[PDB]
């Protein structure tokens, strides 16, 4: 009854995807007709979007003023009928089951069984139940066994998982064995920042624009593996060593760096360096003390 | 017992729940011993970066 | 005159790393001739003469 | 037996991947035994 962390098996669960965006564009088009191949799927599914530290988000304000009814019963079974027979071409090429959801969802109603629950294989339901007691064991304190199940999962050949988040607290909070949470991360980025989707939303990300959670995680993490200290020239060191740069996040940890080394001219350096770094980044999606705060340890500091 | 312990390995592949429900309301040991069952019969599985992850596995012991 | 040369290929290795270089052969296709002064550990026979270029490890 | 432990002296030999030590002794430093095989010198 919990997500699983393998590849769904696959024939029905993709030909019903054609056939529901093949519909959704037959509809959408005459839509805006009345407002007036992997490929045709690729683009069809394409041209959509695809007093303690809040990450805010974008309010409302600047948008729209309404719309007034579009669709009465007449005019949407008007944009209805027609997409509906061009279906029927290609429903009598899929199968029986497939054609009946493609009734359902037609219809509007919602399926009753999720793909998981009518999926039908014995090593992927071994890893589901390998992987399951992995996550288990985590939540659980349980590092030694816990750290037992990921060794013998990262020998299996089946499945790479994105369930990265998982194994970054996972061997975060093991402390147990194997070489640590940073060195994953280290790894997905070298491993994933060249050219060398379904499954896919922000929490494990590709490096061209912002992969986010883990990077920045093991980023402000380290700066506190220094708040251990009073390893920072370090961790910026391969902040420095990345270039990815839409981060600005980077931009407050190097500044949070040089604020953390200067705590006599070489600490006038590192405070005029932090005084740059923090409005080149305001360069980026801005992440703001009142800023005239960290100015005023800065004068603490220019004591 | 050897037994109840292969119910349980039947009932993760049984197709309708309850039995899956049933796992749900197994224990630890049965958890350990079910991976146990895992690393030693699913390698009966089916079907540069290789070596990198023969020393990328080998950074966490296989034991 | 005596003279002793340390060979340590665990000198790029970066502290208990996983292990590169192993003594001995492969089973991929090499000279043949190097058998004339190296035994099956990759190790040069005791006695064996050895001038400029001869290999001395495997 | 191609060798030979430093401390113990027992007489014993490798294999693939096999532990760098005496199967006697427990230590780690061996010494290389040599093998009938033909070296020819020029009585000068
Ligand atoms: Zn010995």
């Amino acid at each position: 009854m919990f997500e699983v962390p393998i590849t769904l098996t696959n024939r029905k669960f993709a030909q019903r995807r054609k056939l529901k965006y093949q519909y959704i564009n037959y509809i959408s088009r005459r839509f805006d007709r009345i407002s007036k191949q992997q490929k045709k799927r690729r683009r069809e599914r394409h041209w959509r979007s695809v007093s303690f530290e809040i990450w805010r988000t974008v309010s409302s304000q600047n948008k729209q003023p309404i719309n007034k009814q579009k669709m009465t019963y007449h005019n949407f079974k008007k944009i209805e009928k027609i997409p509906l027979r061009k279906m029927e071409i290609p429903l009598l090429h899929c199968t029986k089951e497939n054609k009946l959801y493609f009734q359902s969802i037609s219809r509007g109603l919602e399926p009753l069984k999720t793909s998981t629950s009518e999926v039908r294989n014995y090593r992927t339901r071994h890893i589901v139940t390998l992987t399951d007691l992995l996550h288990l064991n985590v939540s659980r304190h349980n590092w030694s066994l816990a750290y037992k199940i990921f060794a013998t999962l990262i020998r299996i050949p089946g499945v790479q998982i994105k369930s990265l988040w998982g194994i970054g607290v996972e061997i975060l909070d093991n402390l147990s064995n194997s070489s640590s949470g940073l060195d994953f991360l280290q790894w997905m980025c070298q491993i994933y920042s060249s050219k060398s989707r379904s499954i896919v939303p922000p929490f494990q990300t590709g490096s061209r624009t912002h992969t986010a959670k883990f990077a920045i995680t093991y980023l402000w993490s380290s700066l506190i593996n220094c708040q251990k200290s009073m390893l920072i020239d370090k961790i910026s060191e391969w902040v420095l060593t990345p270039p990815f740069m839409e981060d600005a996040e980077v931009w407050f940890i190097y500044a949070s760096c040089h604020l953390l080394k200067a705590d006599i001219n070489q600490v006038i350096k590192h405070i005029h360096y932090v005084r740059t770094f923090l409005k080149i980044c305001l360069d980026k999606g801005g992440f703001a003390v009142p800023s005239r705060l960290i100015e005023n340890q800065l004068k603490s500091f220019e004591s | 017992t050897s037994e109840s312990i292969g119910r349980n390995i039947v009932k993760v592949v049984y197709p309708d729940k309850p039995t899956s429900s049933d796992y749900f309301q197994w224990s630890e040991e049965e958890t350990l011993e079910f991976l146990k069952w895992m690393e030693k019969q699913f390698l009966p599985t089916q079907t540069d970066q290789k070596i990198a992850r023969r020393k990328l596995y080998k950074i966490f012991p296989l034991d | 005159m005596y003279k002793t040369e340390k060979v340590d290929l665990a000198l790029n290795r970066n502290r208990g790393d996983p292990i590169t270089q192993h003594f001995g052969f492969g089973n991929d296709e090499w000279p043949k001739e190097w058998l004339e002064k190296l035994d099956e550990d990759g190790l040069p026979y005791i006695g064996t003469y050895v001038e400029e270029g001869d290999p001395i490890c495997a | 037996l191609k060798y030979i432990c430093a401390e113990c002296s027992s007489k014993l030999s490798l294999s693939r991947t096999d532990a760098v030590r005496c199967k006697d002794c427990g230590h780690r430093i061996l010494l290389k035994a040599r093998t009938k095989r033909l070296v020819q010198f020029e009585a000068r």
